[PDB]
RNA sequence: GCCUACGGGCAGGCGCCGAGGGUAGGGCCCGUGACUGGGGCGAAGUCGUAACAAGGUAGCUGUACCGGAAGGUGCGGCUGGAU
RNA sequence: CCCCAUGUGGACCCGCCCCUUGGGGUGUGUCCAAAGGGCUUUGCCCGCUUCCGGAUGGGCCCGCGUCCCAUCAGCUAGUUGGUGGGGUAAUGGCCCACCAAGGCGACGACGGGUAGCCGGUCUGAGAGGAUGGCCGGCCACAGGGGCACUGAGACACGGGCCCCACUCCUACGGGAGGCAGCAGUUAGGAAUCUUCCGCAAUGGGCGCAAGCCUGACGGAGCGACGCCGCUUGGAGGAAGAAGCCCUUCGGGGUGUAAACUCCUGAACCCGGGACGAAACCCCCGACGAGGGGACUGACGGUACCGGGGUAAUAGCGCCGGCCAACUCCGUGCCAGCAGCCGCGGUAAUACGGAGGGCGCGAGCGUUACCCGGAUUCACUGGGCGUAAAGGGCGUGUAGGCGGCCUGGGGCGUCCCAUG
């Protein structure tokens, strides 16, 4: 059965984007949907917008590419990299501020989930706070 | 009874001492209670005693009577003097 | 003990001049200005490509050996120089640099660093008007390295400070000749010495 | 495994056995010798090598190659070994150490002395 | 502070003493899962007040008997026997897991 | 029996607990060892030629029976079986 | 040592008040103290008694952490709890009597194996592994096993009682002894030190002090056992002696190396010579503060200083690849090498010698062991169609894990302050 929707979610957009799809929708789930805003600021995708697919909540994730390429492969550069789960249920990952790690040497971004919001790990360690460790981005 | 002893702590043929606070039965270097200043024999420093008063006065005003080369350190750096009329 | 044996061979083994020797290391005698090769019955055949360990080895004893220093001595500077804040390659030469040793013969006291390890060990320099003998000892900047007032009168003394004549000294160091005194200014950035080392060549051999 | 299963049955280190027990713990034993023979080493080699059969302090009996250029083994020497093995003669995990008890170093021997107790020659 | 833990009354049968199941979660030292570890405390019932399926607060206490060093604090809340269930089940089942034998 | 201020104390005597030992009867772990199983080896020979090519009866496999052994056959199963 | 008295005060029963596990107060009854010595003798010093608090050192109890085997799966009857009693400084099956039938175990009870634990230390990028002499902290033992006595404190290493094993004395009834204190003897072993100096220092015991004691400790001795520091020279010196080695016989190599020239001056000689040690004490002052005075050094005639002053130990591994370093000769699947792959059967850069070279240098190698390399037990960080690896298939227990919205709790989790 489903155990892990943000998995779900974030593997549904990691195989999405291998295959270049504009867009793809990802059931709903207040908690996702503040991962989504986070990747929408930080600029990994275009956006998501909130939809409904026979009558049920979903929440439509529009992907965003690399320019096309010259050469004998012309698929564009991924704009999400790698995108990875880290706490999992079945073992969960608390970390302390002065344990917050850092993506890609500043170049990624780590999703924390705290008790002061869902937070980047630079906007969590500037609120001075920490959390689950949830995925990490790049 | 609590002492106010020396603790050696240098090298051979560079002995180093440290002020202390102990209960008598101790070994000479044992855990002691607390630290106040140290002793250096042979003066190899502009700064070859330090006793920090206001606490061994203390230890002594509840009576941890104090080695005789220590209460001669402690009278030193005057423990023991008063004032004035 | 440290290495007494031939010289100007070294000079040879590692292709370049190493100025181990003093007065001649810099005349048309040098055998790097008759027979660039290194020593031994096989010098004169083609060699074979250096591995890696080859060339990091080689740069390691090549700046060794310009220093005189034994291997364990040299280890454990390099080793000092790693705890250090700072960039340990050139944090290495700066420590190297400090030594008493090497100091006089910058200083130009010594024609050359073997030469200049006696003067130091016979006793006759000071150091901030006391006596050391220590080839060892660290010179921190604000050192005076003097001759001793005894010493004041040896050929090789006076000799030596003659050349200083038309020499200039160090920039990270002062020479009151007449006075026979020098001083240790600040450590010598990597850009004052210019050796013939690579530096990073020698940090990558001890990584291994 | 999953985690579960490794919190539940956790992972097994790995046990190091050892090569020259006969020694226990220790970096030589003295033994004296029953057998000095020769023996024919084994795959792609050829030649007779000196072997001898030692009964040992720690109650063991052991074979053990003698090394070097000729030796003076016999049904009594007292010896000293040590680890090393030697990959021809199968059954052989100890070298009996030459110039110690009733080994002599090899004679003539001028090279890799240390390792055959020869001392140093004059007017070499 | 005296220790004091919380807990579920697994034992009737003694005299004036009650069993109590306490529960302690734990990230693991080395593979950092949550890990649900339990111990059992024989606690001090002087009034025979508290029945099983309590949970209870227990509180550490000035020896009682052998096993005794803790009192029975006051009651979080009773009948709970879900927990029970669970503690008898799990001994249950060590009847299995033998070696002398089975049945059908 | 001793001391006493006549209240009692001391020696001594008995009893439980008890280290240890005795008899019987179990269980366990190391030392030696008569007689034995194969096994891996390790020098190139005996008698076969089962497997590798369809290996000259496709091969393998569990289980049987025969055979000292290699193997043979029976009953199924597998393709990791060649045209 | 003991009885009587005063009892500030305390102890005990009983009752009340606060408090709350046996805490503090209070009231009647009872019960409990004591020691003298010295002198600079009409008052000072040391000691005595009961009690309240401090100080320091310990007992006991609880949470959490604490190696391997499941080819050890069930363990337990003082066992688990109760009531009462004994004992203790005090809780407690710690002990005893009676009552109840409990206690523990797959979250590994019980059994077997191994081990003193830690601050740390070694390694490692970390995580982890490994280890716990030497220093410091806790524990445990003092020839094996019991046991209690003195006492604030022990069930006591150089105290006591008994049994056993060992050794010695013995008149054969009996008795003696305990280095796992320092040094040493001996056995065992690959292997581990002087039957040294000193109580000068610090510390400890006893004393008013002088002092006594102190194999704690402060030092010397022996061992490259380890780390660090130092030396065996420095400068000049040939298109380059000899000898040894290679050679295509032209020459090349050791090699500025040597010789030889100047310079310096470890060793050593003479002279001076420590710091560590100033208190205890005595005197003035008050017995305080404060001031004055004297005694005291094992190391050690050492370190260190000054003057003089001699060119004055080098060895070990290695040179096929990993891996820095190559030639000749001997040998001929022999002798031998060998960490691994391998080398040697007549041209061996791998055996052996030589020259030459490389690497370190009072050290260099070898063996043994730990960590590394070994993402080769994979938490970081691995796998399972054919490489080792999916249970023959299902049912389902414990357990693990689990959709969307709202709200409470705040256990996990996170932050701050403090210990
Ligand atoms: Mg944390
Ligand atoms: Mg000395
Ligand atoms: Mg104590
Ligand atoms: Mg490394
Ligand atoms: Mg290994
Ligand atoms: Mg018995
Ligand atoms: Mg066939
Ligand atoms: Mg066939
Ligand atoms: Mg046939
Ligand atoms: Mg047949
Ligand atoms: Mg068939
Ligand atoms: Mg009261
Ligand atoms: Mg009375
Ligand atoms: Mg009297
Ligand atoms: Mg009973
Ligand atoms: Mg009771
Ligand atoms: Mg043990
Ligand atoms: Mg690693
Ligand atoms: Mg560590
Ligand atoms: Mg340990
Ligand atoms: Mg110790
Ligand atoms: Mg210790
Ligand atoms: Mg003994
Ligand atoms: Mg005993
Ligand atoms: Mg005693
Ligand atoms: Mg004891
Ligand atoms: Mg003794
Ligand atoms: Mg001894
Ligand atoms: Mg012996
Ligand atoms: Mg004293
Ligand atoms: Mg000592
Ligand atoms: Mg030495
Ligand atoms: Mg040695
Ligand atoms: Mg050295
Ligand atoms: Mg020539
Ligand atoms: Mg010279
Ligand atoms: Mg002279
Ligand atoms: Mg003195
Ligand atoms: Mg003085
Ligand atoms: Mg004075
Ligand atoms: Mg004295
Ligand atoms: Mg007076
Ligand atoms: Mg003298
Ligand atoms: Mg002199
Ligand atoms: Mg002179
Ligand atoms: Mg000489
Ligand atoms: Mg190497
Ligand atoms: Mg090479
Ligand atoms: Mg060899
Ligand atoms: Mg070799
Ligand atoms: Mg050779
Ligand atoms: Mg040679
Ligand atoms: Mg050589
Ligand atoms: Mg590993
Ligand atoms: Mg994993
Ligand atoms: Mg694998
Ligand atoms: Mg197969
Ligand atoms: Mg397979
Ligand atoms: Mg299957
Ligand atoms: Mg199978
Ligand atoms: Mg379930
Ligand atoms: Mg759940
Ligand atoms: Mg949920
Ligand atoms: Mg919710
Ligand atoms: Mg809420
Ligand atoms: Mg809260
Ligand atoms: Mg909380
Ligand atoms: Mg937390
Ligand atoms: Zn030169």
């Amino acid at each position: 059965m489903l155990t892990d929707p943000i998995a779900d979610m974030l593997t549904r957009i990691r195989n999405a984007t291998r295959v270049y799809k504009e867009s793809t929708d990802v059931p709903a789930s207040r908690f996702k949907e503040e991962i989504l805003r986070i990747l929408a600021r930080e600029g990994f995708i275009k956006g998501y917008e909130r939809v409904d697919v026979d009558g049920k909540p979903y929440l439509r994730v529009y992907l965003k590419y690399g320019p096309r390429r010259q050469g004998p492969d012309p698929r564009p550069e991924q704009v999400i990299h790698h995108i990875r789960r880290i706490s999992k249920p079945g073992r969960r990952v608390y970390v302390g501020v002065k344990e917050i790690p850092r993506v890609r040497r500043g170049l990624g971004i780590a999703i924390l989930s705290t008790s002061k919001g869902v937070l980047t790990d630079r906007e969590a360690r500037k609120l001075g706070v920490g959390g689950e460790l949830i995925c990490e981005v790049w | 009874m609590v002492k106010i002893r020396l603790a050696r702590f240098g090298s051979k043929h560079n002995p180093h001492y440290r002020i202390v606070v102990t209960d008598a039965r101790r070994k000479r270097d044992g855990k002691y209670i607390e630290k106040i200043g140290y002793y250096d024999p042979r003066k190899t420093t502009p700064d070859w005693l330090k006793v920090d008063v206001e606490r061994a006065r203390y230890w002594l005003s509840v009576g941890a009577q104090p080695t005789d080369t220590a209460r001669r350190l402690l009278r030193q750096a005057g423990v023991f003097r008063q004032e004035a009329r | 003990g440290r290495y007494i044996g031939p010289v100007c061979r070294l000079c040879r083994r590692e292709g370049v001049k190493l100025y181990l020797k003093g007065e001649r290391c810099y005349s048309p005698k040098c055998a790097m200005e008759r027979r660039p090769y290194p020593p031994g019955q096989h010098g004169q055949k083609r060699a074979r490509r250096p591995s890696d360990y080859a060339v990091r080895l080689r740069e390691k004893q090549k700046l060794r050996r310009i220093y005189g220093i034994s291997e364990r001595q040299f280890r454990n500077l390099f080793e000092e120089a790693s705890k250090k804040k700072g960039v340990t390659g050139s944090v290495f030469l700066g420590l190297l640099e400090s030594r008493l040793d090497n100091v006089v013969y910058r200083l130009g006291f010594a024609v050359s660093r073997r030469q200049a390890r006696q003067l130091v060990r016979h006793g006759h320099i000071t150091v901030n008007g006391r006596r050391v003998d220590l080839p060892s000892y660290r010179v921190r900047p604000g050192d005076e390295i003097a001759v001793a007032e005894k010493s004041r009168n040896l050929e090789l003394i006076r000799q030596n400070l003659e050349a200083m004549k038309g020499r200039k000294v160090g920039p990270w160091l002062s020479l009151d000749v007449e006075g026979m005194k020098g001083k240790f200014l600040r450590l010598p950035d990597r850009e004052d010495l210019a050796l013939p080392v690579n530096e990073q060549l020698v940090i990558e051999f001890y990584s291994r | 495994p999953t985690i579960n299963q490794l919190v539940r049955k956790g992972r097994e280190k790995v046990r190091k056995k050892s090569k020259v027990p006969a020694l226990k713990g220790a970096p030589f034993r003295r033994g004296v010798c029953t057998v000095v023979r020769t023996v024919t080493p084994k795959k792609p080699n050829s030649a007779l090598r000196k072997v001898a059969k030692v009964r040992l302090t720690s109650g063991y009996e052991v074979t053990a190659y003698i090394p070097g250029e000729g030796h003076n083994l016999q049904e009594h020497s007292v010896v000293l070994i040590r680890g090393g093995r030697v990959k021809d003669l199968p059954g052989v995990r100890y070298h009996i150490v030459r110039g110690v008890y009733d080994a002599a170093g090899v004679k003539d021997r001028k090279k890799s002395r240390s390792k055959y107790g020869t001392k140093k020659p004059k007017e070499a | 502070p005296k220790k004091v833990l919380t807990g579920v009354v697994v034992s009737d049968k003694m005299q004036k003493t009650v069993t109590v199941l306490v529960e302690r979660q734990f990230p693991h030292p080395l593979y950092g899962k949550v890990i649900k570890r339990s111990k059992k405390y024989l606690a001090h019932d002087p009034e025979e007040k508290y029945k099983l399926g309590d949970v209870v607060e227990i509180i550490e206490s000035r020896p009682i008997s052998k096993r005794k060093r803790f009192r029975v604090l006051r009651l979080v809340e009773s009948g709970r026997m879900d927990l029970v269930e669970k503690y008898l089940i799990r001994r249950q089942n060590y009847e299995s897991l033998s070696k002398r034998g089975g049945k059908a």
